[PDB]
């Protein structure tokens, strides 16, 4: 029973230490875990599931959790998913790099 | 100075960017074109003066007229395009040519040109095959056109087959042209 | 349809799952109304020239008549499935067994 | 919103065009100029081949403008220069009523020497009209249609008819096909036009009187051409009509347009008319009645001058939900509307439910208030042409809200011109424009703190202002109210809803002095609403009585008490009856005289304001009901004081 | 076969209607383009649903 | 299709190498026709594209954003509305005749 | 057995001042709709004045959502079956709205 | 206005001073292309302002682009 998947995932005021994310909200009840990666290594270019690993950044009870850290100029690829108590976890989607 | 001829008007802009600030701005929005069309009548049978040379955009200063009035010769062909109107030196249209396709397909063959000249548009033989040609797709064939031969234009030739039928214009020949000339600032200051 | 403007949510849950099911058994019985079940044996012909190994396959059936109809020409007797045979199973996971892979464990909601 | 996919945009010119503030130019050029193609080679110089670039920079710039505004006014909802505005409605089939003309109808009560039946009363029939500001001068009128007489009993006739402001003028011109016949003058509504040609008829197209259901060929057509001068021309058509088009002249012919002059918006005055008639035996007896219909008369009506450029759009745009017809409310919006609009402010047509048919058309004329009749006719026939078959439109008229201000602008005698009176008048039009820009249309409040900034926006010597208020609306009928109806939509600030006057008659005869004896037409009455109470109740009284007439039985037994319910000032005797209900908080009056059972006979005229004053300080509206202040029509409430200061 | 729709206007088909159009070109060619729209069904659901 | 962007064309009405012995004024006078006539946003196909866009199905089309129903629908995907209100815009003699 | 014959045809491309007149005659015209009292008239006439001759439509109130027509066949007297139910017909394709015709 | 407009823009180049390559060719060089095309955009702008209006805006292919929309589609 896959937890509806999230829709319209964009970025917003985005800075060099400090970027933030927003989605639609999906749901009342519903949780949303995060994963960010770094995707250039060191001004390289690398292929995906090849690289990013993931960094789980934790999850949250309402939309748009506000991130921080990101060394400038590297990170960039969020990706967010949602799950709940009875319900196997989405898939999931990507914000234009 | 046959263009101009009224006052700057304002040109608001309010539409956009409210309180915008006025810009006087030559005054192109007349419908010029129909001045010329109504004053032109009678001074018709304007000849065919078929150019011959690769003429810049302004021959005005040439041949009828030469005040460097660079246009009657516009309003005659009802020229859409200041530039592309006019024929062009023949490597432009080769030059054309690149810009055009450069993108994409590259440099092609866009019909078959039968004698008596009918165009075909994506039909392709087979070499080596019958000698009847095909569409560029049901590559199963089963569908044959044109049984007959032709030649194709490849692409520069016909960029240069389109350009080219492009010189004939209209004159006024010289003589009317003051007398012309005459009329058209009239019809001008009648409507105001 | 879809993006609609109103979006609901309906989970059809699992007891429908599993109370269709009751409804098909509890007609098996005796009688105009019961519809009862029967099995079905096979084919006597070779089928291919390869028939008897491990690899390659019988062809797929077909729902289609055409596939209805070659059965009752290749089929021989129908054993019956009584109301008392059919049975209704869980996977049986069991504690202590050192065979199947996880000896104890059970993790949350299973059946030992 | 919610989900982010619902953002969209407005109608937005994209960064594509936008265009220059120059320096952000400069910065483009230079980047697009020095980096990713030269690394300068250039020979020029350290600063020129630096200096340069802006030297093209404003030959970009320039461009940027003068080739750029193009597509600014190519599309319609961004253009702006008006000229490309017009010519681009036509093709939206809709024209721009480039002037308009006043119309009225009088009813003519002269006779003939001859005695001769069925008299006609022919086209022009010049007549002149003051449309009074004092006297002087006149302006014209013509009758511009036909009609006839009868006679009947006495020997006189009434060849009512309806006339417009100008005069006529016909040119006819041979039409040599390369000739975009045109007019070139300033004038001739686009409303009434007749164009023969050569031998009667050609009804065009882009406005019908009639439809004529069929008849194929003979229309012609008429635009713009920019300029202001009107364009005429005809179709393609052959007629060896061949298939479809129009008829079109044949190569050579007499094509005899004739139009009518418009003075101009200045005639809206009208009221008094002269004969100025020479034709035949017919006497013009005169005994003319401009409004001779119904209920209060402004004069004409129209007048026109061009549309505004803010009009024209939304109502260019709106005529590509309609062609040519109204099946819609918002449809008759736009048929009431430049077409047959100058006439109508706004509208808002609605359809009652419980009434079936009968699309409702509320409609406040420039004039003011009611369009009186056969400008009301003349609505009623443009729609139904174009209408849904079976439905009837019909004009109720908005139920009107007034408001009584009593203001004082406080002005200072120092820095002042004219002084008073052209200043008592220059504060009229400002309040005026303040109604006709903001709350002259529906739905939208008005608020007193913005009446008052235009006040002090008079010219200078205006300093400061205030006003008390009071919603005035008035009750037609009277007598009863409707059912459930006669409601503010506001807070009415109990202690309030104050009467207007009444009157009596009957009251056995008391004979006066002098002549023989008078009926008792004295002793008025008037109505007082009281107080709120443990919910709403507060009840409402019908006003003074002295003893004798009414009935009294056991359900009556006339008082309210001492007590609120304050008192008429007569003699007058108290004992107010009881009447209607009032509930407060949900805004509803009601009345139903006959709880007390007089008779209508004993009561004067009916329509009487009552006009409460307002809890709140901005009055809001609902349910197609406007307020507009007309000062001109009905000066009864607008008092201003101009107390000066001396510095 | 789909049924040329270049002029029966447009509501008369609805959603899903094999109707296709055609227009002129600004160089004088002719475009078969098509409507806009999908027969796409969902998982839970087993409706048409144009 | 690229159509042409007006570098060619003048190229040749400039007076070769004359009065300009330098090669950065040929470079230049060609990079700089670019900035108005090569390219999409640019002053001369803005221009010249014109009345090419007005068909709303066209690519980089305009002026029905402005239409009421590209306001006034509540699709949750984002690109359908783009798409059907690009269309309908197309033909919208369709719809309003027969209302 | 045609009268006098010729192989037929159609035109060539369209002239260019004959395009201009016919987008005045399209918002000018009501097309796939009937909202008028005269336009069922033109409709019922255009396609089967062949057969119908003399129609009018008048829209009754008190009895609002009929809009009764009145036709005349050219032959006869009465309008036959198969005929006013295909005469109803092609017209359940325009209508409008409630007001459904008789 | 072919004179007219380099002669104004030869003013701007003074306007500098001395701009060294400036005084002969070498600017008015790539400056006459600034002279031709503001001319023609002066123009081709104007020409092009009046298409979508329809009793307006001569040539064909013009009418027929504003004839379909909102129109029907003319016979081939």
């Amino acid at each position: 029973v896959k937890a509806p998947s999230v829709t319209s995932l964009r970025i917003s005021k985005l800075s060099a230490n400090q970027v933030q994310v927003r989605w639609d909200d999906v749901g009342a009840n519903f949780y949303y875990f995060v994963e960010i990666a770094e995707t250039k290594t060191n001004s390289g270019e690398n292929l995906p599931s090849n690289q990013y690993r993931w960094i789980n950044l934790g999850y949250t009870a309402n939309n748009s959790f506000f991130f921080d850290d990101a060394d400038p100029l590297t990170t960039y690829i969020i990706r967010v998913a949602t799950a709940a108590q009875d319900f196997e976890q989405s898939d999931w989607i990507y914000t234009e790099e | 100075m046959l263009f101009t001829f009224f006052d700057p008007i304002e040109y608001a802009a309010k539409t956009v960017n409210k309180n915008a600030p006025t810009i006087p701005m030559t005054d192109i929005f007349r419908n010029y074109k129909d001045y010329f069309k109504r004053a032109l009548a009678g001074y018709r049978l304007r000849t065919y003066y078929i150019k011959g040379s690769p003429r810049p955009e302004e021959l005005a200063n040439a041949i009828y007229g030469n005040p460097q009035l660079y246009w009657v010769l516009l309003m005659c062909n009802d020229n859409y395009d200041p530039y592309y109107g006019w024929i062009t030196s023949q490597e432009a249209a080769y030059q054309a040519s690149i810009q055009k396709y450069k993108n994409v397909g590259g440099d092609q063959i866009v019909y078959h040109v039968n004698e008596n000249g009918e165009k075909f548009y994506n039909l392709i033989s087979y070499d080596d095959n019958p000698y009847v040609w095909y569409d560029k797709g049901d590559k199963a064939r089963k569908y044959p056109q044109y049984e007959g031969a032709l030649a194709a234009v490849d692409t520069y030739e016909a960029a240069v087959l389109e350009n080219e039928k492009l010189r004939q214009i209209k004159i006024i020949a010289k003589s009317d042209i003051n007398s012309f000339m005459n009329d058209l600032i009239r019809i001008m200051e009648k409507s105001y | 349809m879809n993006d609609s403007s109103v979006i609901y949510r309906a989970i059809v849950t699992s007891k429908f799952r599993t109370e269709k099911m009751l409804n098909f058994y509890n007609s098996i019985g005796s009688g105009p109304d019961k519809n009862t079940i029967f099995i079905t044996f096979g084919r006597s012909e070779p089928w291919s020239s390869n028939e008897n190994e491990v690899g390659f396959a019988p062809p797929y059936p077909t729902d289609s008549v055409l596939g209805v109809t070659d059965m009752w020409t290749h089929m021989m007797g129908t054993v019956k499935v009584l109301p008392s045979m059919l049975d209704a199973v869980i996977p049986r996971r069991d504690w202590g067994d050192t065979r199947y892979p996880d000896p104890y464990t059970f993790r949350i909601n299973d059946i030992v | 919103p919610v989900n982010y996919q619902l953002t969209r945009t407005a109608n937005a010119i994209p960064e594509i065009f936008v265009g220059g503030t120059f320096a952000e130019i400069k910065q483009n050029l230079i980047e697009w100029l020095n980096g990713q193609n030269e690394f300068l080679d250039y020979d020029f110089e350290g600063s020129r081949l630096n200096v340069l670039c802006d030297l093209l920079a404003y030959n970009t710039l320039y461009i940027q403008q003068f080739g750029n505004a193009a597509v600014y006014e190519s599309f319609m909802r961004t253009a702006n220069l008006r000229s490309s505005v017009v010519q681009a409605a036509q093709d939206n089939g809709y024209l721009p009523t480039s002037k308009s003309a006043a119309q009225t109808e009088i009813m003519l009560t002269c006779t003939d020497a001859l005695n001769r039946n069925y008299i006609t009363i022919p086209r022009g029939t010049r007549f002149l009209a003051y449309a009074k500001d004092t006297s002087v001068n006149p302006y014209n009128f013509v009758s511009r249609e036909d009609v006839i007489a009868i006679r009947d009993k006495n020997n006189q006739y009434f060849p009512r008819l309806k006339l417009a402001q100008g005069r006529i003028v016909r040119t006819e011109i041979i039409y040599d096909k390369l000739t975009p016949i045109i007019i070139y003058d300033k004038n001739i509504d686009r409303n009434q036009v007749k164009l023969y040609v050569d031998g009667a008829e050609w009804i065009n197209w882009t406005r019908k009187s009639m439809v004529h259901a069929g008849s194929t060929s003979t229309i012609y057509y008429m635009r713009e051409t920019i300029d202001g001068n009107t364009e005429f021309y005809f179709g393609e058509g052959e007629i060896s009509a061949n298939y479809i088009g129009g008829l079109k002249p044949t190569q050579n012919s007499t094509i005899v347009i004739e139009y009518i002059s418009t003075n101009g918006a200045d005639a809206n005055g009208a009221v008094g008319f002269s004969y100025a008639d020479t034709l035949t035996n017919i006497t013009v007896i005169n005994i003319n009645e401009n409004p001779n219909d119904d209920p209060d008369f402004v004069g004409a009506d129209g007048g026109g001058d061009p549309e505004d450029i803010e009009r024209i759009r939304e109502l260019g745009t709106i005529k590509r939900e309609t062609q040519q017809r109204c099946v819609t409310a918002t449809d008759y919006d736009t048929f009431v509307s430049e077409r047959f609009g100058s006439i109508i402010q706004a509208v808002q047509t609605f359809t009652d439910s419980t009434k079936p048919g009968y699309a409702f058309i509320a409609a406040k004329p420039k004039s003011g208030l009611y369009l009186t009749t056969v400008q009301r006719e003349d609505i009623k026939n443009y729609l139904k042409d174009y209408n849904l078959a079976p439905i009837t439109p019909s004009i109720i008229s908005p139920n009107y809200l007034f408001i009584k201000t009593n203001l004082k602008v406080t002005y200072a005698l120092n820095k002042l011109q004219e002084s008073e009176q052209w200043l008592e008048g220059q504060i009229i039009d400002k309040i005026d424009r303040y109604y006709t820009e903001d709350v002259e249309i529906f739905n939208s409040s008005f608020a007193k703190s913005k009446m008052l900034t235009y006040v002090d926006d008079a010219d200078h010597s205006v300093i400061g202002s205030s006003a008390t208020i009071q919603m005035v609306r008035e009750v037609q009928n009277f007598y009863k109210t409707p059912e459930a109806g006669i409601k503010y939509n506001n807070q009415i600030k109990d202690r309030s809803m104050e009467s207007n006057t009444f009157s009596f008659n009957s009251g056995r005869k008391v004979v006066n002095p002098d002549t023989g004896l008078e009926e008792d037409v004295l002793y008025d009455v008037r109505i007082v609403s009281t107080d709120r109470d443990s919910k709403g109740i507060g009840k409402v009284i019908i006003g003074p009585f002295a003893s004798g007439d009414v009935t009294e039985n056991e359900n009556i037994q006339p008082y309210t008490g001492n007590d609120f319910n304050k008192l008429a000032n007569s003699d007058g005797r108290d004992k107010y009856y009881v009447i209607g209900e009032i509930n407060y908080p949900a805004d509803v009056i009601y009345w139903n005289i006959a709880k007390i059972n007089l008779t209508s006979e004993k009561f004067e005229v009916q329509t009487i304001e009552l006009y409460s004053d307002p809890t709140d300080d901005v009055i809001f509206t609902r349910d197609g009901s406007l307020i507009v202040f007309e000062n001109d029509l009905r000066p009864q409430y607008l008092t201003i004081d101009l107390e000066p200061i001396s510095q | 076969e789909w049924i040329n729709w270049t002029r029966k206007s447009m509501v008369h088909a609805g959603s899903t209607s094999t109707i296709y159009y055609m227009r002129e070109t600004i160089d004088g060619n002719t475009e078969f383009y098509f409507g806009e729209g999908e027969i796409s069904v969902n998982a839970s659901e087993g409706a048409l649903t144009a | 299709l690229a159509d042409p962007d007006l570098r060619p064309l003048i190229g040749t009405m400039m007076p070769d190498s004359y009065l300009l012995q330098d090669s950065n004024f040929e470079a230049f006078c060609e990079a700089y026709i670019q900035y108005l006539s090569d390219g999409y946003g640019t002053q001369y196909n803005n221009l010249r594209n014109l009345i090419r866009n007005q068909y709303p199905r066209e690519e980089h089309a305009w002026e029905y954003l402005w239409s009421e129903i590209y306001k006034r629908n509540i699709y949750l995907n984002a690109d359908k509305r783009d798409a059907v209100a690009r269309f309908f815009e197309s033909r919208s003699y369709d719809f309003y005749s027969t209302k």
